[PDB]
């Protein structure tokens, strides 16, 4: 078992609690980067190496722009950190306490939330016995974006081109 | 497992180096030594004031083009398909639309830094 | 959606082939005449908004308004009649197929039916 | 004429209804246009819909 | 000897920022005619740097 | 359902509650918006990889692409707001009222 | 904005909506919503000013939140069924999330504040496109998934929409905010009938779109954005004021005008399903909308407000641009009550 | 010549007038033919005439 | 919400007046809490103590209205020995309206609230008796 997926999921939730308590965009980006790396680990354990590395790389690139933007647009004299503010620390502690409570309840008994029913057992239990051979199912399914999914490529490329046009138009001014 | 052990080893070695650096030498600290550096004179303002970014549009375009390359990365596996003509058409379609985005921004002066 | 997804429905078909067995609307239908009246009113409003003589100017334009409205109204009436015929057909077929749900009841005369009398005074 | 027609029959139905509608209109439309405020309202609505609707 | 038509008092009662003003809504003001608010005199605050002597 | 799905859904709920509760900066809310799509990506790929839905493996990539488009749109609006008002504070977006 | 870029952005908005309407896959529906929003932001920001920037920011924030909630609902539904097709949703929690997201997109209460704020922020053409097309898409999705809609949640949001629209419109004195609150009320009516007859939903959508197009185009023709600005139009073109008054009477639901047909059909359809309290409350609450329509009609056509001295020069000059299909919208929004049984063709 | 400036609609636009009249005539003859064909097809399908 | 309504309706009409008052008080308190939450969100208070004071005032007003309505309705039904009578609910509704007027310190608000709440409560009793439904299930 080793509970590696559960530990990683808990760290994922912790990073979300951080950047959602919202200290300041520098530390929000730091927490989001931690969460992206940990999610890469979770999906690597579940099987998708390409998907994990891709989401990690995309969020590393995206948060690089956010740093430059918060240096220019979203900075103040004394940037707030988690312990610097009463509201930020309160929200951070609330999120951590909620995560701890739900984790403890799930481990102690099969916890049914007011939304969904969860069973405390093995993420290794839920896996499938069967195997593939001499190819990666994830890689083949992703590579099927060009043979299958011609429509998806068309709409995605159109959206990206129009996105360039839009960002040029919004920031025109005048 | 092995990769986790490798990451742990690297982080532990770096942290030990920091610990040795901050605890081995003799330390003498006073307000003048730890003051911020600005070539011998005091800083007029603060380093936390807003710092204008003259390439704000190139950054957004970088986000979009970064996800374009994310789309392009699974091409080596896409070359093993039986639908080679469709695969080649869609790959060239994505690359041509990327080129069109670059051409549009270049001609509309999106690549020029603000003055 | 009552009749959406009815079996044998061709998507995006304004008028199916089975609608050809219904009587087409007469060209002097009062509904067609009202569609033409709507076209004429649109033409008069066009002249009024553009500040031309309302009744006199743009006779060709007013004719085009009336003709377009009559054309579209004719096809709309055909589709409406087809949908109503389809509804009645389905209802009759279901009643025929479910006799236990739509039973024929024995008719009793008012000489046999007893009704309470409520005097007005 | 005065007490009933001009005063009390006027107060019961049309004056009271108009006053209530005007007050509720002021309450609804008196907003500062702050996204923080009405997004907090959205959060409350979402929690209520998740919990009290089954 | 002629039909009554609205005057400046009527028009001004209809020309506020909102109907039914309160304290806050009276502190409010109607928007500009061309929807363009006057520019705000923000401070650019260029970074000041000591380039030298060391 | 495993506890992993519970944690991912909890992370999404936390990021949604973060977005709906602004403090001052528009950038922090944008970061909360980017976290929600990260949790959506992780949840979708966990569901797809477990069930061996081979043709659905491309869906998280499209999800990421439109996350990028949303982030670009939000950053463009943020630079326009900052140009107008000097700060990315959400208190300045009060000209329009309900 | 370059005319070519503007028309390609309009076409992209329309393409996103059409993708939403023709797709059978939840991912493609989400893609359509995203494409619509992305191309719709610059249209709002077409005339650059702080109000337009603020309106675009608020619209983007609301629509991004709604799209995120919608994708969460889609993924939750996939978890419990493994189905990507848009049909009845297999999870009540996913259905509740989907209903909340689509209501936030449409502006149903309590998700309505952005509607008056954004509409006042943006120009008349942008508001016309916003109301019409951006109501056109989510309602199609709701009609597709209607058979799993929670009647209690849908009807609660519908009654809230009707009440809020009436009250806000009562208070407002700006024409664009009046239009926005009227839009909120009409969306309330449509979604109230939604869990019983999507055909009646479509009929109300079409009539509302016609009346809104006529009203917005009359405002654009008269170049009036406030009550007092619209009070000068009787001294320039008294025909436009009369047409606007008839259209306002139609919007308020007075017989025998075309605005009575949707309310009539919806009341009848809900009564067939043994609903009486809801139709009666809905019918009585529309008197608020009629009141502020009539207040607007007093200022512009039924009374003559004071004018200014430069109106003489305006008399000397003539209106150049011609509105496309304005007479047709005026006629369709007022005189098509005797054509009611064509809703079977609409079926 | 009353107007100091030539009105935009001083003279009829003969191209537009011809197109309008042609479109109206085409629509009318098409409607007549469509109705005749509809009546004939209905009678043939129902076995009336 | 549904659980609270089920408890209130599961207590019989003319019996257990203390339990009826408790259930109606709980329902009123929940309604007041929801109203106070929306008021806090949409009109922020100047301080945490002011927010707590406003929440307490709204919650206590709603709870008092609910308690008075339930107690008065049950007692009236018990003493008259006529359950399933809309007059009991009308009396409870006017008592709740008088409670609202007392909380707001306004005779006019009290009178209007008595009238409107009495009509509403009598209508609710008539609906329970006759089978009226507000959110009707789709059919036909
Ligand atoms: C995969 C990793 C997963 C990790 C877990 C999950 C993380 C999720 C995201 C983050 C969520 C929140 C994290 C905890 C926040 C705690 C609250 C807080 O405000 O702390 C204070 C502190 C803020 O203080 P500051 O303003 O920087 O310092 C001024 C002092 O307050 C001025 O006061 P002072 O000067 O009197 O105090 C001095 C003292 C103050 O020391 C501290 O505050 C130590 C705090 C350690 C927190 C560790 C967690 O500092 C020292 O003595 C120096 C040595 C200690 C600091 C350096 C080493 C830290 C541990 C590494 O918080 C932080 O700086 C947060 C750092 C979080 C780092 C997490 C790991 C980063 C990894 C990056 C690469 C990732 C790659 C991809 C994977
Ligand atoms: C969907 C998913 C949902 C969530 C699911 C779970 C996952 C997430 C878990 C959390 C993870 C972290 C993410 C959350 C991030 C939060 C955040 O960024 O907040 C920023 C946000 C604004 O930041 P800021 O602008 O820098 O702060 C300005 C200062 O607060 C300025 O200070 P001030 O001088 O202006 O006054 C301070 C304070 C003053 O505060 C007040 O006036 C509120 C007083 C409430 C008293 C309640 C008493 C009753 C308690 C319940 C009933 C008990 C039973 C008895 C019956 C009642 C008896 C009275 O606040 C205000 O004045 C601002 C007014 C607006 C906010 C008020 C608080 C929330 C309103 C909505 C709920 C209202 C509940 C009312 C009671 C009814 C409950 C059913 O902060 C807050 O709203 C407060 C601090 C954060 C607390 C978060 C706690 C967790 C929330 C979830
Ligand atoms: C086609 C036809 C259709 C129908 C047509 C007619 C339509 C209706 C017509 C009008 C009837 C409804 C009137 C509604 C009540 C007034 C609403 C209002 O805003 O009042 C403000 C006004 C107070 O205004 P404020 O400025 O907020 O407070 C300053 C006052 O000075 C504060 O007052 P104060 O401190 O100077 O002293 C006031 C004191 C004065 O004491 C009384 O008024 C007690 C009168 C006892 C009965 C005396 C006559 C005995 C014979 C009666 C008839 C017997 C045969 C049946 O009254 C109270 O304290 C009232 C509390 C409750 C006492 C119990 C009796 C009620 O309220 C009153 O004066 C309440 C008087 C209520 C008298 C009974 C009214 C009829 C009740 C419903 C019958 C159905
Ligand atoms: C207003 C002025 C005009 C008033 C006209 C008179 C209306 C009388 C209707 C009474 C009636 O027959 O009630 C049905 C119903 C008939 O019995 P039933 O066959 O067992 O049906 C209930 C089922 O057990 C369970 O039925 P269900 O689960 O299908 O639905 C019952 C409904 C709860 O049932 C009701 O709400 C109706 C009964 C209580 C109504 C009390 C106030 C009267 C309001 C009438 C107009 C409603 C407009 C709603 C607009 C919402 C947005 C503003 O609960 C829900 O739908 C749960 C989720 C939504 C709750 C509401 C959240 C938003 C409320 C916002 C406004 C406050 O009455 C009850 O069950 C009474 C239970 C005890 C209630 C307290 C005493
Ligand atoms: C290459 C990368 C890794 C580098 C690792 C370390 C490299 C260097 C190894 C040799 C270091 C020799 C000792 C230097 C200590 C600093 C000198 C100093 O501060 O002197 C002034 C001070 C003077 O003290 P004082 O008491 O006279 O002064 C009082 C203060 N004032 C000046 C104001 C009067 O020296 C000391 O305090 C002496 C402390 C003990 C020195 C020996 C202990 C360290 C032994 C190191 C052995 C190697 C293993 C452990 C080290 C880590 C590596 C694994
Ligand atoms: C030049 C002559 C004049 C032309 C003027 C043209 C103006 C109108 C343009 C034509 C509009 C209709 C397009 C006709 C071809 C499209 C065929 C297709 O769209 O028709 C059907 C659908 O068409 C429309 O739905 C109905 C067309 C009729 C609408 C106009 C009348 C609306 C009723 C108003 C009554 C009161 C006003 C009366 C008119 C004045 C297909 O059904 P289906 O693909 O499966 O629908 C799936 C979705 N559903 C099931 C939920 C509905
Ligand atoms: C039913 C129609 C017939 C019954 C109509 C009820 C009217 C009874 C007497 C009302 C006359 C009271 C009055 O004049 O004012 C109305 C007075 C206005 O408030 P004030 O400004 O404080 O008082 C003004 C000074 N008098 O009362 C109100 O209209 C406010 C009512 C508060 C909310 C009403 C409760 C509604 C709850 C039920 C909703 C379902
Ligand atoms: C000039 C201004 C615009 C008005 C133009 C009106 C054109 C009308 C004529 C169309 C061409 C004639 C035609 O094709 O007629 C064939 C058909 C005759 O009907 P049919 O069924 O053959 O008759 C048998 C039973 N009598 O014709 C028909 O069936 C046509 C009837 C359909 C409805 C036509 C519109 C009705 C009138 C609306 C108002 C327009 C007239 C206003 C005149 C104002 C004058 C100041």
């Amino acid at each position: 078992t080793m509970y590696i997926a559960f530990i990683l999921s808990t760290i994922f939730v912790i990073g979300f609690v951080g950047f959602s308590s919202k200290p300041s965009p520098i530390y929000g980006g730091l927490g989001l980067i931690v969460s992206g790396g940990v999610g890469c680990g979770i999906v690597l354990n579940f099987g998708g190496s390409f998907l994990g590395l891709m989401v990690f790389l995309i969020y590393l690139g995206g948060m690089l722009v956010v740093f430059g933007y918060t240096t220019a647009m979203a900075t103040e004299m004394y940037p707030e950190v988690w312990v610097s503010n009463k509201t930020v620390f309160g929200a951070f502690v609330s999120g951590l306490m909620m995560e701890f409570c739900m984790v403890y309840y799930a481990l102690k008994e099969e916890e049914v939330e007011i939304i969904f029913k969860f069973n405390g057992l093995g993420d290794w239990v839920i896996y499938d016995t069967g195997d593939s051979g001499f190819f990666s199912e994830e890689a083949m399914g992703i590579a099927a974006l060009y043979s299958y999914g011609t429509w998806l490529v068309i709409v995605t490329g159109w959206s990206l081109l129009i996105g360039v046009v839009v960002i040029m138009e919004i920031t025109r001014g005048n | 497992m092995n990769i986790m052990l490798t990451l742990l080893t690297n982080v532990t070695l770096a942290s030990l180096l920091v610990l040795i650096a901050f605890w081995l030498p003799q330390l003498n600290a006073y307000s003048e030594k730890t003051s911020p550096y600005e070539c011998g004179f005091d800083p007029m303002g603060s380093a936390r004031l807003p710092f204008s970014m003259k390439f704000f549009l190139v950054a957004i375009t970088f986000l979009l083009f970064d996800l374009e390359i994310a789309l392009l990365l699974p091409l080596p596996w896409a070359s093993q398909t039986n639908n080679l003509k469709t695969m080649l058409t869609m790959a060239l379609f994505l690359l041509i639309l990327l080129a069109a985005s670059l051409a549009y921004e270049w001609t509309q002066k999106g690549l020029e830094w603000a003055e | 959606t009552m009749m959406s997804g009815r079996p044998g429905r061709v998507p995006l078909q304004f008028l199916p082939n089975e609608a050809r067995s219904l009587p087409p609307p007469k060209l002097t239908d009062p509904r067609l005449v009202y569609m033409g009246f709507l076209g004429y009113c649109s033409g008069l409003i066009d002249n009024a908004i553009r500040r031309r003589p309302v009744v006199s100017a743009g006779l060709h334009r007013q004719l085009l308004y009336v003709t377009s409205f009559v054309f579209f109204g004719y096809y709309l009436l055909k589709r409406q009649d087809y949908m109503y015929a389809l509804r009645d057909h389905d209802m009759f077929a279901y009643v025929k197929s479910h006799p236990e749900d739509f039973p024929e009841k024995d008719k009793k005369t008012y000489g046999e039916i007893l009704e309470e009398f409520h005097p007005v005074r | 004429s005065s007490l009933l027609d001009l005063i009390w029959l006027e107060t019961i139905l049309p004056k009271t209804t108009s006053f209530i509608q005007m007050k509720m209109s002021i309450m609804v439309s008196n907003q500062k246009g702050l996204i923080k405020l009405y997004f907090l309202s959205f959060l409350i609505t979402i929690m209520i819909s998740m919990t009290l609707f089954n | 000897a002629r039909q009554w038509q609205p005057d400046v008092e009527w028009a001004e009662q209809f020309g506020g920022a909102v109907m039914y003003p309160t304290k806050e809504t009276a502190h409010w003001k109607p928007p500009p005619w061309n929807d363009v608010d006057p520019p705000k005199d923000t401070l650019v605050s260029n970074l000041t740097l000591n380039f030298g002597p060391q | 359902m495993p506890l992993v799905y519970m944690n991912i859904i909890m992370a999404f709920a936390i990021a949604l509650a973060g977005l709906l509760m602004y403090r001052s900066h528009l950038m922090s809310s944008l970061l909360c918006l980017e976290g929600m799509m990260l949790s959506l990506f992780i949840m979708s790929t966990l569901i797809i990889l477990n069930t061996h839905f081979t043709l659905a493996n491309m869906m998280p990539i499209i999800l990421l692409v439109f996350a990028a488009c949303e982030a670009a749109l939000g950053l463009s609006l943020l630079v326009m707001v900052s140009n107008t008002y000097g700060t990315d504070y959400v208190q300045n977006l009060n000209l329009l009222q309900c | 904005m370059n005319p070519i870029i503007y028309t390609t952005l309009i076409m992209t908005v329309m393409s996103g909506t059409m993708l939403v309407m023709i797709s059978s896959h939840w991912l493609l529906i989400w893609i359509g919503f995203e494409m619509n929003l992305l191309a719709m932001i610059p249209v709002l920001m077409k005339n650059f000013n702080p109000r337009a920037t603020e309106a675009a920011t608020k619209y983007f924030l609301t629509q991004a939140t709604a799209s995120m909630m919608l994708m969460m609902a889609i993924i939750i539904n996939l978890l419990y069924s493994g189905q990507w097709t848009i049909t009845k949703m297999f999870n009540p929690v996913a259905m509740t999330m989907m209903t909340m997201a689509l209501a936030m997109k449409l502006g149903l209460s309590p998700f309505h504040f952005w509607v008056p704020e954004v509409t006042q922020g943006i120009s008349l053409q942008a508001g016309l496109l916003l109301l019409t097309w951006q109501k056109l898409a989510p309602l199609s999705v709701l009609c597709q998934i209607s058979q799993s809609i929670n009647p209690n949640l849908m009807l609660t949001m519908a009654m809230l929409s009707i009440l809020i629209g009436g009250w806000g419109g009562l208070n407002q004195t700006q024409l664009r905010k009046i239009m926005a609150y009227s839009s909120i009320a009409h969306m309330g009516w449509m979604t109230a009938v939604l869990p019983y007859n999507t055909t009646m939903t479509i009929l109300n959508l079409l009539i509302y779109i016609t009346m809104t197009l006529a009203m917005f185009m009359l405002l654009i023709h008269s170049s009036a954005t406030t009550t007092l600005s619209l009070s000068h139009t009787w001294n320039k073109m008294p025909v436009i004021t009369s047409l606007m008054m008839v259209t306002l009477l139609s919007m308020g639901g007075l017989p025998p005008l075309s605005g009575f047909m949707p309310k009539w059909m919806i009341i009848q359809e809900m009564t067939k399903n043994e609903s009486i309290i809801m139709p009666t409350l809905m019918a009585m609450t529309a008197l608020l909308n009629l009141y502020f329509y009539m207040r607007l009609a007093y200022s512009s056509s039924l009374t003559m407000f004071p004018s200014t001295n430069n109106m003489k020069m305006k008399w000397q000059f003539e209106h150049t641009k011609q509105m496309k299909l304005l007479p047709t919208m005026i006629v369709l929004s007022t005189l098509v009550l005797p054509m009611t049984p064509a809703l079977s063709s609409l079926n | 010549k009353f107007y100091i400036r030539e009105p935009p609609h001083g003279s009829p636009d003969w191209l537009k007038v011809g197109l309008t009249l042609g479109t109206s005539v085409f629509l009318w003859i098409y409607l007549i033919k469509q109705h005749k064909e509809d009546v004939l097809e209905y009678k043939r399908r129902n076995g009336l005439e | 919400a549904k659980t609270l309504l089920h408890k209130y309706s599961d207590i019989p009409e003319g019996t257990e007046c203390h339990r009826k008052a408790y259930a109606s008080t709980s329902i009123g308190g929940a309604t007041g809490l929801i109203v106070s939450a929306y008021s806090i969100a949409l009109k922020p208070p100047a301080s945490f103590l002011e927010g707590v004071a406003r929440t307490g005032r709204y919650t206590f007003t709603s709870a008092a209205i609910g308690a008075i309505f339930g107690l008065t309705s049950c007692i009236s039904a018990q003493v008259r020995e006529k359950p399933d009578d809309p007059l009991n609910y009308f009396i409870g509704g006017c008592a709740g309206g008088l409670t609202l007027g007392a909380r707001t310190r306004s005779y006019g608000i009290g009178a209007a609230a008595c009238a409107y709440m009495g009509l509403t409560a009598a209508l609710v009793k008539m609906g329970q008796l006759e089978g009226w439904q507000v959110f009707a299930e789709p059919k036909v």
